[PDB]
């Protein structure tokens, strides 16, 4: 029995060991709490204003559409504390955490942002954090790994499996089954078994109600379409809650294509996988025809994963959002148009959702069409495998 | 009375709830016992309650019944109970210490006495199981004589003119047992009660902070404590381990 519905449609669910049970109804429990509590509302937003620095700028970006009908804004979560919009889930996961009287964290990640952004939370809110990270991100991420021992967490390598962010998403759930009474799990996506999904889209869905307000002050309507990268879910979630009941709103989710879907080096299960049951969820997934769940591939280590939070699969099986993809050279080409134009340097991630948008608005110049890009993050962390690649290529 | 008064304003400092354990007194010996409350300050108890063996524990449910059985069993005494009173309050200089207990032990030698006994070997308040507000004139008012600060509950079954009572005579901390409890809670603040403790069956971290949450100054564990001495009777060692573990995750639940 649950508070909340588990499911979005058939998607999502409890997919977990009977042990864990416990400890998911005990979060939903502290959640509903939580969220009818102005005291834990005023807490978070002022963490949110005066530690993370919201609300994020909307940026109006000129040179890159000029000479078409296209107006783009940028939604800036590159801006939040932390380069990007996780910031904004793990201070409400922290203020969960102690709701419930817990003083410990424990965090999974891969492309070590989730890590980090874990980690500056436990920082600040006096928990004790613990992070799983795959052997084979462990040793792609470096800087991650040391600013997290900077911010006093430990990391702890996962060699199981594939020894990859899936592997560190398991053994995430191994610990927290034996230690929940003290310990809190923060997942770090709209994924995995509810009330995860829900919790996560709650705790960023105020990147989709500033961009509202935002637009509604500066243009006086709501935008033609929102577009936000997937990689479980969570900018893109954020961005697209307020605007789900506003039916002329485009919501646009764009997976990463990798080498490009035909290679099936890729990570677009919303489109090019099928309904399986891993992570704790009914969810898309890359997988073998015999039912193993297979390796992801994105130039972009954030988008790399093989499966998705359970609410984008449902928007798109009522065909209230729509999802696209995008292959690393196209996210490579308007990772340098936005540097060259704008003098931002996007995340490889958000610069996935800024190419379609650059598609949407290059295939079609005359349209007239007012777009936002979630860019959910900032794009430091990637010079280097920026460099690589342009090196590389000649 | 003072070192509650002094415990709250630091508590308060820190926006931090206060962690507040149960014991019996010689449970399950003198030697263990003294173990057992050593180690409940150490993990981080704010302030201690400390029950003396009687024979007849009306207020008191299957678990301490059985720990005054056990206190028994090793021959305790409320002599030997003063004794190690003395020997804690020597050891810890400004924890809070209250005793629970039955009215006939209190009455015993005399009431006076019995409370100029408390101020001299450093008690801070007493809860008299088996006297409500009515009977309680004169156990106040020997405890106030004497710098003890006389501990009242506050029942579920509450009514307006009990709490006006209970917030007039109290002092330390009116010892909350649950009218809604916001009203509870709220209606003992109007009327300037010592600080709410919450006691009702307080076994796990989560409590401890929805008791803050909902106002209070804290939270009493009446049993779980002993729940604990009882588990693990065969091993103490053991049993310390699991107590420290405990108070420690109940305390780190009182905190900001
Ligand atoms: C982690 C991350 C993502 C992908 O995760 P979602 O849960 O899909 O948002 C995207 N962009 C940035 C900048 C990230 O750090
Ligand atoms: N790999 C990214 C994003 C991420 C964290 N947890 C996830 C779970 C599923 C999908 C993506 C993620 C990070 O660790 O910063
Ligand atoms: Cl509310
Ligand atoms: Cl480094
Ligand atoms: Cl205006
Ligand atoms: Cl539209
Ligand atoms: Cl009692
Ligand atoms: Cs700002
Ligand atoms: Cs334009
Ligand atoms: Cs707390
Ligand atoms: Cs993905
Ligand atoms: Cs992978
Ligand atoms: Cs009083």
């Amino acid at each position: 029995t649950t508070l909340l519905n588990p499911y979005f449609g058939e998607f999502g669910g409890m997919y977990v060991p009977q042990i864990l049970m416990p400890a998911l109804n005990q979060l939903e429990e502290a959640f509903v709490s939580a969220q009818k509590d102005p005291e834990f509302q005023a807490q978070f937003a002022d963490l949110l204003k005066n530690y993370a620095g919201r609300p994020t700028a909307l940026t109006k970006c000129q040179n890159i559409t000029a000479g078409t009908r296209t107006t783009l804004y940028l939604k800036r979560e590159d801006l939040l504390h932390g380069g990007a919009h996780k910031t904004n889930q793990v201070l409400g996961q922290a203020l969960l955490a102690k709701r419930m009287g817990k003083s410990e964290i424990i965090a999974e990640t891969g492309a070590g942002q989730h890590g980090v952004a874990s980690a500056l939370a436990s920082a600040l809110l006096g928990l004790k954090c613990r992070i799983y990270m795959g052997a084979k991100d462990v040793e792609r991420q470096s800087p991650n790994v040391f600013r997290m021992r900077l911010m006093g967490a430990e990391v702890i390598p996962v060699h199981s499996g594939s020894a990859t962010l899936k592997d560190a998403c398991n053994e995430a759930l191994r610990d927290w089954s034996g230690s929940y009474e003290t310990a809190h799990y923060m997942l770090g996506t709209a994924a995995g078994p509810h009330p995860y999904p829900t919790i996560v889209r709650e705790f960023q869905r105020m990147i989709g109600e500033e961009t509202k307000a935002q637009i509604l002050d500066k243009e006086g309507r709501l935008p033609d379409a929102v577009i936000a990268c997937v990689g479980g879910g969570s900018n893109a979630i954020g961005m697209f809650a307020d605007f789900i009941n506003d039916t002329s709103v485009g919501l646009i989710g764009v997976e990463p294509g990798g080498h490009g879907i035909e290679t099936g080096e890729h990570g677009a299960p919303l489109k090019h996988g099928r309904v399986g049951i891993y992570f704790g969820m009914k969810a898309p997934m890359m997988q073998t025809a015999d039912g193993q769940i297979e390796e992801s591939y994105s130039i972009s280590a954030g988008l790399d994963f093989p499966s998705v939070g359970p609410q984008h699969a449902y928007l798109n099986s009522i065909g209230r959002a729509d999802y696209v993809s995008i292959t690393d050279d196209e996210a490579l080409e308007a990772f340098k148009t936005l540097c060259r134009h704008e003098g931002i340097i996007p995340a490889l991630e958000s610069s996935h959702a800024l190419a379609h948008a650059l598609k949407m608005m290059r295939e079609q110049p005359e349209k007239e069409q007012l777009l936002v890009v979630n860019l959910s993050g900032r794009g430091d962390k990637d010079i280097f495998t920026v460099h690589d690649i342009l090196k590389a290529r000649g | 009375m003072e070192r509650y008064e002094n415990l709250f304003a630091q508590l308060n400092d820190r926006r931090e709830g206060a962690f507040v354990p149960f014991v019996t007194l010689g449970d399950p010996g003198i030697e263990q016992s003294l173990k057992i409350i050593d180690t409940l300050i150490d993990a981080g108890a704010d302030a201690l309650e400390l029950g003396v063996p009687f024979s007849d524990p009306l207020a008191d449910g299957p678990t301490i019944q059985n720990a005054n059985l056990r206190a028994f069993a090793a021959g305790v005494t409320p002599a030997q109970c003063f004794e190690m009173l003395a020997l804690i309050r020597e050891k810890h200089p400004t924890i809070p210490i209250g005793l629970l207990m039955y009215a006939n032990l209190v009455f015993n030698n005399g009431i006076d006495a019995f409370y100029a006994r408390c101020e001299q070997v450093g008690v801070d308040s007493v809860l008299v199981a088996d006297v409500p507000v009515e009977e309680s004139a004169p156990f106040r008012q020997a405890a106030l004589r004497h710098n003890i600060a006389p501990i009242f509950i506050c029942p579920p079954n509450a009514d307006d003119d009990l709490l006006r009572q209970v917030a007039s005579y109290g002092r330390g901390y009116t010892y909350l047992l649950s009218l809604p409890l916001h009203h509870l809670i709220e209606k003992l603040k109007e009327y300037h009660a010592a600080p709410a403790l919450q006691g009702f069956g307080i076994s796990s971290p989560e409590q401890v902070s929805a008791a803050v949450r909902a106002g209070a100054a804290g939270a009493i564990s009446g049993s779980a404590i002993v729940k604990i001495i009882e588990k693990n009777l065969a091993s103490p060692k053991q049993m310390l381990a699991e107590l420290r573990s405990f108070v420690s995750a109940m305390k780190a639940a009182s905190r900001a």
